[PDB]
């Protein structure tokens, strides 16, 4: 099980290095964009021409690499937490026998250690572990919110904002209060950053809450 | 018209949309991209930023020391570091009802407190801290160093 | 008469070109004083779906 | 003005010459491949018939042949189900014990250890427990042997060959003209009278002559081998007269307007059969008779070749008020010339009817021993709901396609459609506001409940004990339906369904159907459903109304229906096409229907399904829906964490495959995030590096490898997301409902 | 027949026949040699 | 050739009105006015949604941005073969002629025009960003 | 023995695991008759289980504390303690088949590259040429080594497209 | 132990991504090919296709084998 | 040009909108703010009094509700003041309300009227 | 405003001007190509950055380039 | 000593949560919308 998870760790490290190294070497230009060095480090794209140039800047390579970094650290922290949990519980054979198949990781580690966490508050009352349950759901909500900025893109939002602008401008008792800044949709780069920030915050808070709650309740 | 914010980018200041605020907030530390930036001024701005970051780090450390000396149980944790849980700081939340108050009241405290997981208790106990007076003196010294 | 012969194969030396270090067939060479008189047609298209381009006299090498 | 059979002889020659030429349908793909993108295009424009040519007649003929090929595929599928039920099933054993033997119709070969999936389903058989409900349907029709199912499979194969021959004949031997396809009046008259009315009448005849006596004898305790054959019942009047005295009078009471004599097989019993748990087949037969008469009457409404009847254009033009301008002028020409508009209308009504079918089938089980099979009930409701949602999204997509391609402003000056386009901004703004209002008042209640429960304040929550929000309208409607057979339904014996109220019906120790009570949790989840439906409608309607133009891009119609963007200009115009709106509507439909099926599963397993004990009924989860469904933590712990124990420990048993799929589905879904969170520029540069590696070893293909297009990347991402999520929920529901149901 | 053979020579038909042959060979190998874990 | 003068007393196409019309920007910042000559009455598509009927002779319309006016110009030129022209109107009453700039459409070459923002080199001949660093503001290597 | 593991022929957990599998199979078999299809299928599965366990113990595999076999990936340990059949011989077998498929595909690409329309030969497979190359690929390591020695395996730097740096 | 190890590992991952991001920023903003002519830095961009290709091969091999062994188990 | 509808062009609703304090166009902004604040405080005291955390304990539910309403009124007054500060910086008849001094007087009147409305709503239940 | 530049590789095919949706590009006389015309950008203050001109350019590499600059009302294409 | 009073959290928590953020938000909002001369 340790051998297999170490190979998974090596996979995560090599893929993250691949994305980062490729983005750093292709930052000055490639065959698709021979003049990428003249556009700066961060820019939206080169337009829909030449088949499409979405996520062509080096900033976008870093952006895609953050997900792989979070996934790699997630694997290493999952391995550390499970091995030490089985060691502290006095049964290392459980980890040695269930760390070779993913069902063991999903049931014996993620499902078995979250029983006390999600029981922090229920209709029968609550205990000191309710804050970690709230943090768990908080991180899940932030992660899912990041998925919105990650999947849905600018155009739809800008058109919706234009409709809202018309609605506010044609509403009595409310058009007297006008904005000082014209409301516009978030930019592509800003959208990627916002989605990445929500993804990372939800990821970190969810794992920290689960880790502390499971380790504190078990011991 | 042109707004005062941001002061480091006249192009962003002339932006009449909400993009101006977001971009001004996200490009404040990009010293090389400001208006009228030279090499000497760039290095000086980074020097000041380094000092400000050091002050923030030291003030945060002093805050941790102060809260452990005030609401923590370091004087009692050192006598029994196996069966006593460390206390981070107290909790003052008006939203808590009666069950939350008695649920968070643990670790030998008199009110709702947070049990620390940072491990500063073991580190401070190992380096020599024994009484809360030591933590208070360390917090005052680190706050003055940050200033 | 200046430039490569019509119908021959030349290599592209322009670094920013999609067909850099690639072979292409010569179509026509302009007889004026234009900067890029050589016309080169390639079997493989670029990302924009174009197979012909105009290159300078020193931008193409016989190969 | 004359309705006739117009046709062309031998328009296309039957040959294999075009089979060897890929992409011959389009002028752009007829050149051949040069890049890998072309290959994807070859599959993306395959069925895009209005893009190959602009001739409406060619498009209509291709549509007709495509319909025949589709029906041939469906007949092959049905014949396969009947053949599997006739040779690899335990239907004969299940007929002798429909309350203990689990239905099964699939066997696996003893290879690589998969024989463990051949679980002991009962009746001396080893297979995979099916949830399609074919056993109950065959029992309802009177099928009592494998020979009948085998004969039905052979008939289905013959029908499939006939459908394929019909498609080939109508495309290469006798192709109808465009005027034949535009006879919507005659088409509607035939589909109303002939198809629906004659089909309902034929099924009523089969139910009266086969389903009713065979099922009556099955419910009377007669062994399936001793029951007379259907032709035996159809040949003599003695057996039918013994089972139903009205048959001793022949068809004489029908022609003498003495239909009351047939009150033994045509009634209003209502409720459910206490022996089987399903609806009374006498009521279904009477239902089909009434439905057949109604559809046959409706089939003589439009004029075809005689003076009597209606003209739909006349009715449409006669409907015009002061607040709508001209009215429905030009709508008839729109629907008689655009296949996409008709597809949008048909897909919307078809999906809505599919969801209605799911609700009516769990509430009023029509097949015998169907309600007691919780697996079949849950799977059928979930399946029909998903099909309805997908069809609705497709309806919105085709509405946008019609608005982009077939719309013409020269024939829509001051009609309803033009006015809708004129005030589309007001429509979208109000729908956006109602979506925000519903989202706040629907999600804030759950968040507030989670906060109050976590803060140790259960008295400040939104529950039955605390502040209650009772659905008084639904409860009053339930009471009215329960009291209907005494005042407003004097000729009805019982109510339409048991969910309204009254006594519960249980068969074989399992609750077939009991009354359903709605509380605060039901109110909250119903508002959640309304909010999700409103948001999906907002995305689809925004993509339909703003398909031609918008305040951001005034010439969107020139860019087509499916295009990635208009560049990074104007701050960014990513996903402005109507196709992207359909792409986002797919995600919202998935979210909405997932919450719908979760609510259905929890409510059924908590307050309806369960065993029957001595002086009390115990449910599967113990009735925790009225106390734990008002919080997100309750849904995550009691419904997702607790109910997923069966799918995670299924390893080593006959349900282990489900667990494997439960893991596999988590992969595909996450795989979707690779195509949804990234862009093709990075992949194109990575492909360039890989191409360099190939060029070094002289292994570079002639077809230049190009990354997936932006639209293709979005389609791949949404497809994988939907497949992963739907398969995850499918494995969880099936494993759980099979283990504890 | 030339057009039919050319159609059968396309990438999806060839891929289907080849994968069916390879899958059948692997399945028959595991059938006549059950549970091979080592050489 | 002479610059046309805007005629405010010009008939407009018969349109029932829509919600995609002008906003507060037309009264606070600027707006655009498109005028054209139609040989006969014809139903056309409005760039902001809806179908209007262009009258015979002069026709005037108001739009919020220049893109709407040029989109309608392209639609009228490619579908009905007309010659439209538009201006930018300010709240103080100033009218500025925009397209066509010289009376001749920009697709065809016309005498008197002077090329601007043209680099007498190629993309591959641009300088490195390190050479344009530490400037007055963010400057791209192609701006010089 | 190696890494504190014991052979599967002398491991108690291995025998207990075999008894557990046979016990659950026999328990499932007790609910059926003797001359029925499910009983024959269960008996066949039990015989397959017995043969699998006997073959694994006969092969000399090393089991752990969980009763499951372990593979030896070190070439020295595998060739020194009789474990070359786990990871060594299958490694060379995959190398032969992998290079076999790669060489066949490379030969087909280079052969169709000099034709008039190589893209047609790529979407529509030339079955006779592909079959001939598939049968001729048995000498792939020899042909690949001879190609590497002649310098014709790789392409020169000047004939490959690169980025503008 | 659990919280400290996880905290430091996530911080290290973010810091590593930042190191590579700043390297890309160096290539776009501060790299000078004329001053770095023939050194190790220019040779990195000289054979960048080989580096990205070999990294792709390693990642592909590791992913296929680890996922295959896990699914097989 | 624009779209006309009976909802936005009925004379009765137009006269109703003209009779509102916001559309007087000729009165002092202090009177408008006082009227708006009173009408808002009277309705604002409701939700806090009948739904706050201390709604079940007697003799203090009205106290807590009125205090929360006054706090919300104060927050709204601060928002109105900063809105007039950041909105008017330079430059029928021009309404004096849409000016820096006019909006400041309007915000002060809104605060006064809001506190009076909260106090009047509390004594109305006593 | 965005920066629109025309390079000497322009063949004067006039496709970039027709693809421009806000009338930014035009054709001026020249002596570097057979068509004796060259694209020009004298109204960059109205350019939004849709890059339709870059898509319509057939030269390798492109002759017209768009660089996103300071955003304004005309550059963001706002009708409000 | 440096020990704060018993009532210190009851005054510093509402301060840091409602007084300081409101003043900071209002000041920053006014500063962002300041028009240049």
């Amino acid at each position: 099980g340790d051998f297999l998870v170490h190979h998974a760790i090596a996979l995560g490290l090599h893929t993250t290095t691949l994305i980062l190294v490729k983005g750093a070497l292709d930052a000055r230009g490639s065959k698709l964009m021979p003049d990428k060095k003249d556009f700066g480090y961060s820019f939206p794209c080169d337009g829909p021409g030449r088949g499409g140039t979405c996520d062509i800047s080096a900033y976008d390579a870093f952006y895609l690499a953050v997900f792989w970094m979070l996934n790699t650290i997630g694997w290493v922290t999952f391995y550390w937490h499970w091995k030490h949990l089985t060691l502290w519980q006095g049964n290392v054979a459980q980890f040695d026998e269930s760390s070779t198949y993913l069902m063991g990781w999903l049931r014996d580690y993620l499902w078995l250690n979250s029983s006390q966490l999600i029981n922090g508050y229920n209709p029968f009352g609550m205990n000191s572990l309710s804050v970690w349950a709230w943090t768990f759901l908080f991180g899940h909500l932030i992660y899912a919110t990041g998925f919105m900025f990650l999947i849905s893109w600018r155009g739809y939002w800008q058109e919706l904002i234009e409709t809202l602008v018309w609605a506010h401008e044609k509403t009595p008792l409310a058009n007297l209060v006008y904005w000082k800044d014209k409301p516009v949709a978030l930019s592509i780069v800003q959208a990627r950053l916002v989605g990445l920030a929500h993804f990372s915050v939800g990821y970190i808070f969810t794992y920290a809450a689960f880790l502390i709650a499971s380790t504190s309740g078990r011991f | 018209a042109t707004k005062l914010f941001p002061k480091f980018s006249q192009g962003l200041a002339q932006d009449p949309t909400t993009r101006r605020i977001w971009y001004g907030l996200a490009m404040a530390h990009d010293f090389e991209s400001h208006d009228g930036m030279t090499e000497e001024n760039l290095y000086q701005k980074i020097f000041a930023s380094h000092f400000g970051q050091l002050s923030i780090i030291f003030l945060w450390t002093s805050g941790n020391l102060f809260h452990v000396a005030w609401q923590g149980n370091f004087e009692q944790w050192v006598t029994d570091p196996v069966h006593i849980r460390p206390i981070a700081h107290a909790i003052w939340d008006p939203h808590f009802g009666q069950p939350a108050v008695e649920a968070f009241t643990r670790g030998g405290a008199s009110g709702p407190v947070n049990i620390s997981t940072s491990g500063v208790y073991q580190w401070w106990y190992t380096i020599g801290m024994r009484t809360n007076q030591d933590l208070y003196v360390g917090s005052v010294f680190l706050a003055l160093v940050s200033a | 008469e200046v430039g490569p012969k019509r119908g021959s194969l030349v290599k592209i030396l322009r670094p920013e070109s999609y067909w850099f270090n690639q072979v292409g067939k010569v179509v026509s060479v302009d007889q004026s004083g234009v900067r890029y008189p050589v016309v080169v047609r390639f079997e493989n298209q670029n990302y924009a779906g174009v197979t012909t381009n105009n290159y300078a006299l020193d931008e193409v090498v016989a190969a | 003005k004359k309705v006739k059979i117009a046709v062309d002889r031998n328009p296309v020659e039957t040959s294999f010459e075009k089979w060897a030429k890929p992409g011959h349908f389009s002028r752009t793909l007829s050149k051949g491949p040069n890049t890998t993108t072309w290959i994807w295009n070859l599959h993306a424009d395959a069925h895009d018939f209005d893009s190959h040519t602009s001739d409406l007649e060619e498009i209509s003929r291709k549509v007709f042949s495509a319909h025949f090929g589709q029906l041939g595929i469906i007949f092959i599928w049905l014949s396969g189900m009947y053949f599997h039920g006739a040779r690899f099933s335990n239907y004969e054993a299940w007929l002798s014990d429909p309350t203990h033997i689990k239905p099964s119709a699939q066997v696996v070969w003893p290879i690589v250890g998969q024989e463990i999936l051949n679980g002991d389903v009962g009746g001396g058989f080893q297979g995979i427990q099916i949830t399609s409900g074919f056993f109950q349907l065959w029992r309802a029709s009177g099928i009592t042997s494998e020979l009948q199912l085998y004969t039905t499979a052979i008939g289905g194969l013959v029908m499939a060959a006939a459908m394929f021959f019909a498609g080939w004949f109508h495309y290469h031997k006798a192709a109808p003209k465009l005027e034949w396809f535009q006879n919507v009046e005659s088409m509607l008259n035939h589909h109303l009278g002939g198809l629906l009315g004659l089909g309902s009448l034929a099924w009523a005849g089969h139910q009266i002559h086969v389903s009713l006596p065979v099922n009556k004898l099955l419910d009377a305790g007669v062994d399936p081998k001793e029951i007379p054959l259907p032709h035996d019942l159809l040949l003599n009047r003695a057996i039918m007269a013994d089972l139903y005295p009205s048959f001793a009078k022949g068809i004489a009471p029908f022609f003498t307007l003495n239909w009351s004599e047939y009150s033994d097989f045509l009634t209003f019993k209502g409720g459910l059969n206490p022996v089987t748990g399903g609806l009374w087949l006498s009521d279904t037969a009477h239902h089909h008779v009434a439905i057949a008469v109604l559809f046959l009457v409706a089939g003589h409404m439009y004029r075809t070749n005689w003076g009597i009847g209606h003209s739909m254009k006349e009715i449409l033009e006669a409907h015009r008020g002061p607040f709508t301008g001209e009215g429905h002028v030009g709508l008839y020409e729109i629907l008689t010339t655009s296949w996409h508009a008709q597809l949008a209308i048909n897909l919307a009504l078809f999906g809505s009817l599919s969801i209605i079918v799911a609700h009516h089938m769990y509430a009023m089980p029509p097949y015998p021993y169907l309600a007691t099979d919780y697996g079949t009930q849950l799977s059928l409701f979930t399946h029909h709901t998903w099909i309805g949602g997908f069809c609705i999204v497709g309806a919105g997509a085709h509405a946008a396609i019609f608005m982009v391609r077939d719309y013409d402003p020269t024939n829509n000056y001051n009609n309803l459609l033009d006015r809708v386009i004129r005030h589309r901004d007001a429509i979208i703004s109000h729908l956006n506001w109602v979506c925000i209002f519903l989202g706040f008042h629907s999600f804030g209640l759950y968040i507030h409940n989670d906060t109050m429960s976590a803060l140790g304040r259960p008295q400040d929550m939104f529950s039955d004990t605390a502040i209650q929000l009772q659905p008084v309208f639904a409860q009053w409607i339930q009471n009215t339906h329960f009291l209907a057979p005494q005042l407003t339904a004097p000729n009805a014996l019982a109510a339409t369904s048991l969910t309204w109220g009254g006594d519960l019906v249980a068969v074989g120790g399992k609750v077939a159907m009991m009354p359903i009570s709605l509380g605060t949790s039901d109110f909250m989840v119903h508002h959640i459903h309304a909010f999700t439906i409103h948001v999906t409608v907002l995305i689809l309607l925004k993509g339909v109304l703003f398909a031609r133009s918008s305040r951001l891009i005034p010439d969107k119609a020139n860019l087509g229906f499916r295009f990635p963007c208009d560049g990074p200009g104007r701050g960014g115009t990513c996903q402005v096409s109507a196709w992207d709106h359909v792409f986002l509507g797919l995600f919202w439909m998935y979210n909405s229907l997932s919450i719908v099926i979760f609510h259905f599963s929890w409510k059924m397993q908590s307050d309806v399904w369960g065993t029957v004990t001595a002086s009390g009924v115990s449910h599967i989860t113990g009735g925790n829906f009225a106390q734990s469904a008002n919080t997100i933590n309750g849904w995550l712990r009691d419904f997702l964490w607790a109910q997923s124990s069966q799918v995670i420990q299924s390893y080593g048993s006959a349900l282990s495959a489900y667990g494997l799929i439960f893991l596999g589905a988590h992969f595909v879904w996450a795989f979707s995030l690779m195509f949804l969170f990234s862009g093709r520029g990075y992949w194109q540069e990575l492909i360039e590096s890989i191409v360099w590696a190939h060029n070094k070893l002289k292994v570079a293909p002639a077809i230049q490898p190009r990354a997936l297009s932006i639209t293709q990347g979005r389609a791949v991402g949404v497809a994988h997301y939907l497949l992963g999520g739907i398969a995850t929920t499918w494995s969880f529901f099936l494993a759980r409902i099979i283990s504890v149901g | 027949m030339k057009d039919f053979t050319t159609y059968l020579s396309t990438a999806p038909v060839i891929a289907t026949i080849w994968f069916t042959f390879t899958a059948g060979l692997l399945i028959e190998i595991n059938r006549y040699f059950p549970d091979p874990l080592v050489f | 050739w002479t610059v046309p003068t805007l005629n405010p007393d010009t008939p407009s196409p018969i349109f029932g009105g829509s919600t995609g019309g002008l906003l507060r920007k037309a009264q606070t910042e600027e707006f655009y006015v498109i005028t054209w000559e139609a040989k006969k009455e014809q139903i056309f598509e409005m760039p902001t949604g809806g179908a209007a009927i262009m009258r015979q002779g002069p026709n005037l319309l108001k739009f919020g941005k220049k893109e709407q006016c040029l989109a309608l110009t392209t639609q009228l030129r490619n579908k009905f073969k007309l010659t439209p022209c538009f201006y930018r109107v300010f709240p103080d009453g100033k009218v500025q002629y925009l397209h066509p700039a010289d009376g001749v459409y920009p697709e065809k070459v016309n005498a008197g025009r002077v090329g601007a923002n043209q680099n007498m080199r190629r993309i591959g001949q641009n300088v490195n960003p390190i050479k344009v660093k530490f400037s007055g503001r963010m400057m791209s290597p192609a701006e010089i | 023995d190696i890494a504190g593991l014991t052979p599967c022929s002398e491991s108690k957990a291995y025998a207990k695991l075999e008894k557990k599998e046979l016990k659950t199979l026999e328990k499932r078999l007790k609910q059926y008759e003797a001359d029925s299809a499910p009983a024959v299928a269960l008996k066949a599965t039990m015989e397959r289980t017995k043969a699998r366990f006997a073959n694994y113990a006969k092969a000399g595999l090393l089991c752990g504390n969980d009763g499951l076999p372990h593979l030896i990936a070190d070439p020295g340990l595998a060739l020194k303690y009789g474990h070359a059949g786990e990871v060594f011989i299958p490694t060379f077998g995959f190398l032969y088949v992998a290079g076999y498929i790669g060489y066949v595909g490379r030969q087909y690409l280079i052969a169709v590259k000099g034709e008039a329309k190589p893209t047609d030969k790529e979407i529509i497979i030339d079955v006779p040429l592909a079959t001939k190359l598939a049968w001729q690929g048995a000498g792939w390591p020899l042909a690949a080594v001879q190609e590497l020695q002649r310098g014709t395996l790789l392409e020169k730097e000047e004939n490959i497209t690169v980025s503008p740096r | 132990q659990a919280a400290l190890y996880t905290h430091h590992q996530y911080i290290a991952g973010f810091i590593m991504c930042g190191a590579f991001a700043h390297g890309a920023i160096f290539f776009i903003r501060d790299y000078d090919p004329e001053q770095n002519k023939g050194n190790v830095l220019a040779r990195m961009l000289d054979h960048k296709e080989a580096l990205i290709s070999h990294l792709s091969w390693v990642s592909l091999f590791l992913g296929f084998h680890t996922l295959g062994l896990y699914v097989h188990n | 040009g624009m779209l006309e509808t009976p909802v936005t062009s009925a004379p009765i609703v137009a006269t109703y909108l003209s009779n509102l304090p916001a559309y007087r166009t000729g009165v002092a902004p202090v009177l408008r703010g006082v009227e708006i604040g009173l009408a808002h405080g009277f309705l604002l005291a409701g939700p806090f009094i009948k739904l706050g955390p201390l709604r079940n304990v007697p003799e203090t539910a009205e106290i807590a509700g009125s205090l929360s309403a006054a706090g919300l009124v104060l927050i709204l007054a601060l928002c109105l003041s900063i809105y007039g500060s950041a909105q008017f910086q330079s430059t029928v008849a021009r309404d004096p309300l849409f000016s820096a001094d006019g909006w400041s007087e309007f915000a002060a009147g809104f605060l006064v009227g809001g506190e009076a409305g909260v106090a009047w709503a509390y004594v109305c239940t006593q | 405003a965005h920066i629109v530049k025309i390079y000497d590789t322009c063949i004067g095919c006039t496709q970039c001007v027709r693809a421009c949706p806000l009338d930014v590009l035009e054709m001026v006389p020249w002596d570097g190509c057979k068509a004796s015309q060259m694209a020009s950008a004298p109204r960059t203050e109205d350019c939004v950055g849709c890059k339709r001109c870059e898509t319509a350019c057939p030269t390798d590499f492109l002759s017209v380039r768009v660089y996103l600059g300071s955003e304004s009302t005309r550059s963001m294409g706002l009708s409000y | 000593p440096f020990v704060p009073p018993s009532w210190a959290p009851s005054v510093f928590v509402p301060l840091t949560g409602l007084v300081l953020p409101a003043i900071a938000m209002a000041t920053l909002f006014v500063y962002i919308e300041k028009e240049a001369p």
